């Protein structure tokens, strides 16, 4: 590749460097459900304001319910592939090396426990991240535009 | 293997399929069937992409070196990633 | 092996994912799949077969079941002319409210689909009366699906396998399918027409609780014996018979009469029990034949040596074809399609003018959604026969054991059989294109005489020696000197001539100049696309632009730029071409069918016998005009029934023009779009933890071929499928 | 057939009658005398003559009121199909004839590949009357058995 | 391109073009059909291309056939 | 009511356990 | 040579307007006679062509804007 500001500069390398897909220094299960609570929180407002029920008094209840099966999707697209990426006693296939050349250790997620374990954290956190934009959006729901 | 390549005895050893290989399979060998007394040759041939270039010069009645597409892999597939 | 495909290991080591597109197309290839044996050839397919009737079962227990659990049979019966025909029943949760009323019709409670491949009308004629029959219709059918299964299974194992000689016993094949499949299955139909259908259709209610009281005709089983048959057709059914009662009913069981029943508009029921008994008895004795245990008969491999003529024309005639036919797989599938291919086009042709269900030549749109499925059906299998003609070519033949015989003879003058097909081609292209040209000229500066209008006199000629007095010819069946009209006067002849001469019925339809110019447009079709398809046969084995075809197989891309560019030269290719102007061809045979009846229905007859010998004619006044219902399925003001088939129809034009994408860009410009591609997902961040398993590839140059033309065919029958159906059914008439 | 006569044929004088009528509608627009008016009267006699040639040489006109052809042979009409393709066929013949001439006559030089892109125009003078008579030469070529070969094909 | 001069042959006829009465109103060629028909895929095939090939296709006969023929041509 | 079930069925789940068995299948390795 | 053309183009182009052409009707009335300047030969019928395009004269109407070209530079 080539270094240009984008991909290599100090703003931009610590932005991605500490989000949790690139913490490569912590238990997988809370780098899943750290994922899905800020994927879960996200994907409830289209669904309720632009859904097939935005006008009836139930869009609040169809947008959640909606929100909740697209979170139970990707979990189950999240398990096909680590069942069929990983084997179950092969070690990581993360790069162990950083840029100034220190060898590191493989990351835990690039392995079948460890990928097993990642999405029990998205699952578990995309269903709450999508109840708690339900309960702020309809209990303390003054400022917001809906 | 990936590829199969066979070369005849048709062959009057002028050397035009052996510089259009661009992957380097084909080769000259000394023979003693022709009047320049070489024939070509097909040693490597895993790396042999398929560009039917290789063929499209040999001057002959039908031809005498001759590429028979089999299985592909991912050298005989030309990938880089 | 080591994974999918199991079947083929150079497959299974191909790291793109090639290998996932390519494990499914060669699935059934038995021959090409690693470690393949002649014995396991036979018992996969034989096995296979099985699989094949399963499916054929359970779908009919589809049609049956839905008819009779959400359809309107008890009710259609009441009224066959008014009520329509219910297929099944629509639940689809994205309807909104006006499409729910909408589809709501037919005399149901909610939306639903209106049955248009005339099953209704088949099973009323066979004697099915109420929904019950059809329950146990749904489970003897479902059973009979549960047993194919089973043998599919069951003929695998050790112990029940056939051995090959088993497969390859040519001679006691065929008689028992002569006489067996083909013969007795007529001879017991015969038997349910004159146990429960005739009854039926005379007010008698028969079913396997009672079928042993009733008598088919009142001294039954005694006159057949005795040998006066001349009792079951005595006394038949009247002139004026109500189809479903006991007014008019006669007694006879067996007839002659010909003609139409005049309430339904059919064939009579007793002619057609009549035919399956008479064509019961010629496969019967057409079935002891060849010879299989017991020292009569004759040998099939001897009659084919035998028939060598004298003087050399034919070489060595028909020798040594026994084995060569009796040891190629892909010879005799050839034949069955071949066979298959023609009948099916005579189905469609016969269907139409000989309406055999009762009340259903007035059911206008299941008339043309039924003519127009099987020549369909019919030009897709008629390609198939030459398609494994060549295949038989490359894999099968045997240069050395068909020495001089009349099938490598084929192969030694393809240069004559080829350039004449060429001729015949180019003759009738540039005439009739000429001829219409010319007509379309004339009629654009305002000169309608100028025409060159030919009269198509032989084929009314023709139907003059059927009876048909419209052209007064006066020859056979039309004078009444001749012998053969005495010789028919008193037994066929008064119903035949009497429906032949009806104006209703589509029985002989006048014909005029339009008929002559687009019988030849048909013409031109079969020739081109017979051109393509001989020529891919005969120069499969090897030709001067590369005289080794036959070492790459059947399908190969291409064989490189050399010698001038080879693209297209598979004995594949010629089979793909030729579905081009199958579908090409199938369309002027469609369309000329549909026009000629729609003006007909409408009792209009002049527009289509003026508009049909200009090519703007066909334009405005057939597609123009007659799609002014159809694009109103749903406007900026409402929808309607014919929505769904407005839907399709555009849905028809998307797949279509998706098809050229396919065949126009080839595969090394996508190559390098996906390399590009592929770098940018490797270097996105977020999206370099997801690794591709199968490296990404673009399509092989015979995937995309493929490819492309499955969307060329799936949107030229859904286009055309669309437009038959709702502007017929929008008018119904 | 039941194709009636067109000189009886009421269909076929209606036709006539409606598009003198459209020119005649055109024409009461120009001056009496203007180049327009002449030319569509130039048109109009023409129309009238051509309905009556047709109505003269016994062509037969359907319900349409349009000429029909009757191509079967029928020697009542010779001069609708099988005059006029005669007179084709001796036409194409001297086409095809005096272009095979050609190609012969040019065989046996050191490349026929030049005296065709650059044609001799002399030669295809000496050689233009020869299709006169191509029925005549060529049934003496077939019975010769020189108009075809047998199995030398390709090179020679 | 071409839909770029589709798009300006409907847009005109709709809005902009047409006769205009002595009282002051003004109907357009096409009645203003732009703004709702144009937004289905059907809708461009029923009033532009089916609706507006009425005058093309009838076209035998006066002095616009050469375009009738045309049309057909370069089909 | 019966189709009511057995049209999510057919159309949601046995779409969805068909995809995803055969994707495993697919890409196994021995 | 393409400038050539080019001119010999537009030669034809203002010869035809002269000689073949109801531009000085048109310049009586330009808002309802249109602009002529082509007539064909009456062969084979094709002189219905020469449609009544007004202004005491036939022939195709043209549709390259001549006439207004030619009637911005005062001819
Ligand atoms: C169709 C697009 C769409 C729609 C209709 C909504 C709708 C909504 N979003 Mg949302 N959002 C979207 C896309 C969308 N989002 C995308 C693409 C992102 C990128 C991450 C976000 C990130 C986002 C955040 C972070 C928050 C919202 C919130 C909201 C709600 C308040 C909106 C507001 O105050 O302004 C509302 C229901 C707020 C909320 O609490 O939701 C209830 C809130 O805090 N949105
Ligand atoms: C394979 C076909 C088939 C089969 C299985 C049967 C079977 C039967 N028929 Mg039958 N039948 C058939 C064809 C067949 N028929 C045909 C084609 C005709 C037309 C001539 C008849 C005419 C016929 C009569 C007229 C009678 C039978 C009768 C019978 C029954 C007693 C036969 C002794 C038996 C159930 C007899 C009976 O008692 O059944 C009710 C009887 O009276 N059948
Ligand atoms: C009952 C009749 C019949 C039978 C038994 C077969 C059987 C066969 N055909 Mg065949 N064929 C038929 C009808 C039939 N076809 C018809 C009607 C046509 C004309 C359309 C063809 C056209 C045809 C071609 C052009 C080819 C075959 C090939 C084959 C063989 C391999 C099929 C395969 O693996 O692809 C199975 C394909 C898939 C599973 C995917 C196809 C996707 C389509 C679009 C589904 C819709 C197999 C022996 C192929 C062969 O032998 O290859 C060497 C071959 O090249 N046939
Ligand atoms: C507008 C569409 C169109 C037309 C007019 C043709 C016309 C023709 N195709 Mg064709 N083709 C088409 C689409 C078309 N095809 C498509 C979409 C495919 C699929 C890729 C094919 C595939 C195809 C194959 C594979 C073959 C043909 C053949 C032919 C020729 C058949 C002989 C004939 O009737 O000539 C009559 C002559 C004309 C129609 C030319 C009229 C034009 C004028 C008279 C020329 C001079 C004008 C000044 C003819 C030239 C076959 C052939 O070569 O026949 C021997 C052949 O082998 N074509
Ligand atoms: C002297 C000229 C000549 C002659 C005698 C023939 C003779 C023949 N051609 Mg033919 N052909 C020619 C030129 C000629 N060709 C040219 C120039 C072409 C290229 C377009 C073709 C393309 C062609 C095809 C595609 C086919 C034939 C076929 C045939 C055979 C059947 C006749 C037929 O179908 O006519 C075909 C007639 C045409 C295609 C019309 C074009 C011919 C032009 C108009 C004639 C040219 C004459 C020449 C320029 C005049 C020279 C004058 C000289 C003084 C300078 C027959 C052997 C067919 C065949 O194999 O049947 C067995 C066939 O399929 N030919
Ligand atoms: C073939 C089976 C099938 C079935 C049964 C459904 C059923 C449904 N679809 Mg659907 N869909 C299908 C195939 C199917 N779809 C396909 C193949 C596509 C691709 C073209 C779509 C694209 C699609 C979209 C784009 C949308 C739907 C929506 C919906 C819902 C209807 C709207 C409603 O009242 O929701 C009432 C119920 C809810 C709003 C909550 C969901 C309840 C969950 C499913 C439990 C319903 C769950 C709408 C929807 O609900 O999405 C939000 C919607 O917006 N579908
Ligand atoms: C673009 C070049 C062009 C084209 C296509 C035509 C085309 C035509 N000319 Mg024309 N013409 C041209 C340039 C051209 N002309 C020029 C430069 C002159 C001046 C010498 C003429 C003088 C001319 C005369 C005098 C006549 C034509 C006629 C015709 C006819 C046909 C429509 C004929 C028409 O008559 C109705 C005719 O008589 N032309
Ligand atoms: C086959 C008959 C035929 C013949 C012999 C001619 C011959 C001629 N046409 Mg013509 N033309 C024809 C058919 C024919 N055309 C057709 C079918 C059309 C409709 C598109 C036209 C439209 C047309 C316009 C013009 C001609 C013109 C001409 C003349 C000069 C070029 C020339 C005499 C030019 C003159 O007149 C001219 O402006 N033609
Ligand atoms: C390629 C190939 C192949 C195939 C082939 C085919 C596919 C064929 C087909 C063919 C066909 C598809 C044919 C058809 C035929 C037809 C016919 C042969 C017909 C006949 C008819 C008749 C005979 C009639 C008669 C009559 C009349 C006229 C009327 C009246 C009645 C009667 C009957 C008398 C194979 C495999 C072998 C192999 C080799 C190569
Ligand atoms: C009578 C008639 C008819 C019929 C017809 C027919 C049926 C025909 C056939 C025909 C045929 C069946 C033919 C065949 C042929 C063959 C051949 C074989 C030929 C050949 C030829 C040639 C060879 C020639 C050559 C040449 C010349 C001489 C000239 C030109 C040049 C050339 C060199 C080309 C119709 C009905 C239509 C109508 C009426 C009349
Ligand atoms: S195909 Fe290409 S790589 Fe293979 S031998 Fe020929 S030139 Fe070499
Ligand atoms: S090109 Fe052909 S002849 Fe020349 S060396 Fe190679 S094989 Fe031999």
């Amino acid at each position: 590749s080539l270094e240009t500001p984008v991909t290599s500069s100090p703003l931009v390398a610590w932005y991605l460097s500490n989000l949790p897909a690139y913490r490569t220094a912590v238990s997988p299960l809370l780098r899943g459900i750290e994922v899905g609570l800020a994927h879960g929180y996200l994907l409830v407002g289209p669904f309720a304001l632009t859904g097939p029920l935005r006008n009836t008094p139930v869009h609040g209840q169809a947008g959640t319910l909606g929100a909740i099966g697209l979170v139970s999707i990707l979990s189950v697209c999240l398990t096909m592939y680590g069942v069929a990426s990983f084997n179950e006693g092969e070690p990581s296939t993360a790069p162990v090396l950083t840029l100034t050349g220190r060898k590191k250790e493989a990351d835990k997620l690039q392995t079948a426990e460890g990928w097993s374990q990642f999405t029990g954290g998205f699952f578990f956190g995309g269903v709450s991240g999508a109840v708690w934009a339900y309960f702020l959006l309809y209990v303390l729901d003054l400022p917001y535009f809906f | 293997m990936s590829h199969s390549v066979k070369i005849y005895d048709t062959c009057i050893g002028c050397t035009q399929c052996v510089r259009a290989c661009p992957t380097d399979v084909l080769e000259m060998i000394p023979w003693d069937g022709c009047k320049a007394k070489q024939i070509a040759s097909a040693p490597r041939t895993e790396d042999c992409v398929g560009c039917k270039r290789c063929e499209s010069a040999c001057p002959t009645d039908f031809l005498s070196v001759r590429v028979y597409l089999g299985p592909e892999t991912t050298r005989s597939m030309a990938l880089s990633y | 092996e080591l994974r999918f495909p199991r079947f083929s290991q150079g497959l299974a080591q191909d790291p793109t994912t090639r290998r996932i597109w390519f494990g499914i197309a060669t699935a059934h290839d038995f021959e090409s799949h690693d470690d393949i044996t002649e014995e396991r050839l036979y018992q996969n397919i034989f096995a296979s077969h099985f699989g094949q009737l399963a499916i054929i079962f359970l779908w009919t227990s589809g049609n049956l079941f839905h008819v009779a659990w959400q359809g309107n049979f008890e009710s259609w019966i009441q009224d066959p002319l008014h009520v329509r025909p219910i297929a099944h029943a629509i639940w689809d949760p994205h309807f909104g409210q006006p499409a729910v009323e909408a589809f709501t019709r037919g005399g149901a409670a909610g939306p639903v689909n209106i049955a248009y491949s005339g099953v209704y009308q088949w099973w009323y004629t066979i004697g099915l009366r109420t929904n019950e029959d059809l329950y146990t219709g749904a489970l003897f059918l479902l059973f009979l699906s549960t047993l194919s299964l089973i043998a599919s299974w069951l003929h695998l194992q050790p112990k029940w396998k056939p051995s090959l000689s088993w497969f390859k016993n040519a001679e006691s094949r065929l008689n028992h399918h002569l006489s067996g499949l083909f013969g007795v299955s007529s001879l017991a139909w015969t038997g349910h027409l004159v146990h429960v259908a005739i009854p039926a259709s005379r007010g008698e209610y028969v079913r396997w609780n009672n079928f042993l009281d009733v008598l088919p005709y009142p001294q039954g089983l005694g006159p057949l014996l005795t040998g006066q048959w001349n009792l079951y057709a005595q006394n038949p059914d009247s002139s004026n018979h109500l189809f479903g009662t006991a007014q008019g009913a006669g007694t006879a069981i067996l007839t002659l009469l010909g003609g139409f029943h005049p309430q339904t508009q059919s064939l009579w029921l007793t002619d057609m029990a009549h035919h399956h008994l008479a064509i019961a008895f010629i496969f019967l004795i057409a079935g002891h034949m060849y010879r299989t245990n017991f020292g009569i008969g004759h040998s099939i491999k001897d009659l084919l040596e035998a028939h060598t003529p004298p003087g050399g024309r034919l070489g060595r005639g028909h020798k040594g074809l026994y084995d060569t036919i009796n040891n190629s797989i892909h010879f005799q599938l050839g034949l069955a399609l071949a066979s298959l291919g023609v009948i099916t086009s005579l189905v469609a042709q016969h269907m139409y003018s000989l309406p055999p269900y009762a009340f259903i030549a007035q059911d206008f749109t299941t008339q043309a959604a039924l003519y127009t499925h099987h020549q369909y059906i019919a030009g897709f299998i008629m390609t198939g026969a030459f398609a494994h003609g060549a295949i038989f070519f490359i894999r099968d033949y045997n240069p050395e054991q068909n020495e001089d015989n009349v099938l490598a003879r084929m192969l030694d003058h393809k240069e004559a059989i080829i350039s004449h097909l060429s001729w015949a081609s180019l003759f009738l292209g540039f005439h009739t294109l000429g001829l219409y040209v010319h007509n379309d000229v004339m009629l654009a500066f305002g000169t309608p005489e100028k025409q060159i209008l030919i009269e198509p006199i032989f084929a009314q000629w023709i139907q003059s020696a059927h009876g048909k007095t419209t052209y007064g010819f006066d020859i056979l069946l039309s004078s009444t000197n001749g012998p053969a009209f005495n010789a028919g006067r008193s037994l066929w002849l008064p119903g035949w001539l009497n429906a032949v001469n009806e104006n209703s019925n589509s029985l002989f339809l006048t014909i005029g100049p339009g008929d002559f110019l687009v019988h030849h447009a048909i013409a031109l079709g079969l020739h081109t696309t017979t051109l393509i398809l001989v020529k891919g046969a005969l120069d499969a084995r090897g030709s001067k632009l590369m005289p080794d075809k036959k070492d790459f197989g059947y399908s190969f891309p291409c064989d490189g730029p050399g010698r001038g560019g080879t693209c297209d030269i598979s004995a594949w290719d010629a089979f793909y071409l030729a579905v081009f102007w199958m579908l090409n061809t199938i369309g002027w045979v469609t369309f000329y069918w549909h026009w000629k009846h729609i003006t007909l229905w409408q009792g209009n007859v002049s527009q289509f016998n003026e508009s049909s010998t200009y090519l703007m004619g066909w334009l405005r006044d057939y597609l123009w005009l007659n799609s002014s219902q159809l694009i109103n399925g749903y406007n900026p003001f409402g929808m309607n029934s014919l929505s769904v088939w407005a839907w399709m129809f555009l849905f028809g034009h998307l797949v279509w023009a998706t098809g050229f994408m396919f065949l126009i860009s080839w595969r090394g410009y996508w190559q390098e779009l996906i390399e590009t591609l592929a770098w940018a997902h490797e270097r996105t961040p977020l999206a370099n933890l997801i690794r591709w398993r199968d490296k990404p590839v673009a399509l092989s140059i015979v995937q995309a071929r493929l490819v492309g033309l499955a969307h060329f065919s799936v949107g030229y029958i859904f286009t055309y499928a669309a437009f038959l159906i709702a502007s017929t059914s929008g008018k119904f008439g | 057939a039941g194709l009636t006569p067109c000189k009886e044929s009421k269909a076929f004088a209606k036709r006539e009658k409606q598009s003198v009528k459209k020119l005649n509608s055109s024409l009461k627009k120009y001056a009496p005398d203007s180049a327009p008016a002449l030319a569509i009267q130039a048109t109009i006699d023409k129309t009238k003559r051509r309905f009556e040639n047709y109505g003269k040489f016994g062509l037969l006109c359907g319900s349409d009121g349009l000429p029909h052809l009757i191509v079967s042979g029928d020697q009542r009409h010779w001069g609708e199909f099988i005059t006029p393709g005669v007179l084709f066929l001796y036409i194409a013949g001297w086409i095809g004839w005096v272009g095979r001439s050609y190609l012969i006559a040019v065989s046996g030089e050191k490349k026929p590949a030049m005296r065709e892109i650059i044609i001799d125009v002399e030669l295809a003078a000496r050689i233009i009357p020869r299709g006169f008579i191509w029925p005549v030469a060529a049934y003496r070529e077939l019975i010769n058995g020189d108009l075809v070969v047998d199995d030398a094909d390709i090179g020679y | 391109i071409s839909v770029v001069i589709f798009h300006f042959s409907w847009k005109m006829q709709s809005d902009v073009w047409g006769t205009i009465s002595d009282q002051g109103v003004v109907t357009h060629i096409t009645g203003g059909n732009f703004a709702q028909s144009s937004i289905t895929i059907n809708g461009w095939l029923r009033d532009f291309l089916w609706a507006q090939a009425s005058q093309v296709i009838q076209s035998y006969g006066s002095s616009l056939s050469a375009y009738g023929l045309f049309f057909l041509g370069a089909h | 009511n019966l189709p009511s079930i057995f049209v999510p069925l057919v159309g949601l789940v046995f779409p969805a356990i068909a995809m995803t068995s055969l994707f495993l299948y697919v890409q196994k390795k021995k | 040579g393409q400038l050539s053309i080019i001119f010999l183009w537009l030669s034809g182009m203002y010869f035809h307007g002269a000689r073949f052409s109801n531009y000085e009707a048109w310049l009586s009335d330009p808002t309802h006679i249109g602009p002529s300047a082509q007539v064909v030969w009456p062969i084979v019928g094709q002189e219905i062509l020469n449609g009544d395009v007004g202004g005491g004269f036939r022939g195709i109407q043209i549709t390259s804007g001549f006439f207004q070209l030619w009637r911005a530079s005062g001819i």
